[PDB]
């Protein structure tokens, strides 16, 4: 996360740290949607083997000992069959745990978005243990987050003078030049959310790709509303 | 409406009433 701040302990209870099991190395974020499923990005899971991945929930400061932290083995991984590694279209996946995730005040799922809402200009949040600068060293110990503005796809597509922003994508950035706030390396697969008047959070995007980080280009995310049907069918049939 | 992926209870709840309220300047 670039231009953001430290999250308070378990401020975003659905946040997941996806790691290489043998090295406990965080490489992507994720979002809990129920006690057996986590939403992530396709580019994070493509080619991964269930036995070599660990999902860590209830995390905050990865460098501290914790009684809240839960480490889960992965049962199966589902990458969107239409994922295009070249265009980044359909950059979505869902991961199933071997056992049920324990839910409490510190760990819980995030809500699904309303597919019939593009969230244009809504204030949003993005959290993760990604680098704080493009090219920075991965990864900061304490969970961070930043608030962003969800742009129109046309605007985002206009800024990316050499790349296409598809309808299944959603972008978010700051209102001050796109050089202050953004998600970065390590935040991928993580959540881009919005909250209602009651403080209830909904998953509207999945950290996907971008040029640099707060380097003049908006961050690009996989539009969860667009892939909502796929996520529902996948977690319901597996 | 949003699909219900978690029929077991309420989704999207944070213990902090002001969770994720970091300011976002208008520019
Ligand atoms: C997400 O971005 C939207 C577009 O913002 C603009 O474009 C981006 C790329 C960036 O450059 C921004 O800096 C640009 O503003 C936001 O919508 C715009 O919101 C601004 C307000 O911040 C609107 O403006 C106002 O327009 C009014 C009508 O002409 C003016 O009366 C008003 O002027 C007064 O206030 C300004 C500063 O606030 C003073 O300088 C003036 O002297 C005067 O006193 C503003 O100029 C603009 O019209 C909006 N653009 C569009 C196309 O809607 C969006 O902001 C959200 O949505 C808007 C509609 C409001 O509800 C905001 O409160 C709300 O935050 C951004 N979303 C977020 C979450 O930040
Ligand atoms: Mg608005
Ligand atoms: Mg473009
Ligand atoms: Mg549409």
């Amino acid at each position: 996360i670039v231009g953001g701040i430290e999250a308070r302990p378990y401020e975003f209870p659905w946040q997941v740290s996806v790691r290489r099991k043998s090295s406990d190395s965080h490489f992507c974020g994720g979002s809990i949607i129920n006690d057996r499923w986590v939403v992530c990005a396709a580019h994070c899971m493509q080619g991964e083997a269930p036995a070599l991945v660990s999902l860590v929930v209830g995390e905050h400061d990865s460098s501290a000992a914790s009684t809240v932290r839960q480490t889960h083995d992965v049962d199966s991984i589902f990458v969107n069959e239409n994922y295009d590694p070249a265009t980044l279209e359909n950059d979505v996946s869902v991961i199933k745990t071997a056992v049920a995730i324990t839910f409490d005040i510190n760990v819980g799922p995030i809500c699904a978005p309303d597919p019939a809402n593009d969230y244009v200009y809504r204030k949003s949040q993005c959290s993760g243990w990604g680098t704080i600068n493009s090219g920075g060293v991965c990864c900061p110990a304490v969970l961070r987050y930043v608030t962003l503005n969800i742009t129109t796809n046309a605007f985002c597509d206009a800024v990316y003078t050499s790349d296409t922003i598809y309808d299944d994508m959603i972008c978010a950035t700051d209102n001050t030049g796109m050089t202050d706030r953004d998600s970065c390396q390590g935040d991928s697969g993580g959540p881009l959310s919005v909250k209602d008047g009651s403080g209830i959070f909904s998953l509207v995007g999945i950290v996907s790709w971008g040029i640099g980080c707060a380097s003049g280009y908006p961050g690009v995310y996989s539009r969860v509303g667009f892939h909502a049907g796929w996520i529902t069918d996948t977690i319901t049939n597996n | 409406q949003p699909p219900v992926w978690y029929p077991g209870g309420q989704c999207g709840v944070s213990q902090y009433s002001d969770a994720g309220d970091m300011e976002l300047p208008p520019g």
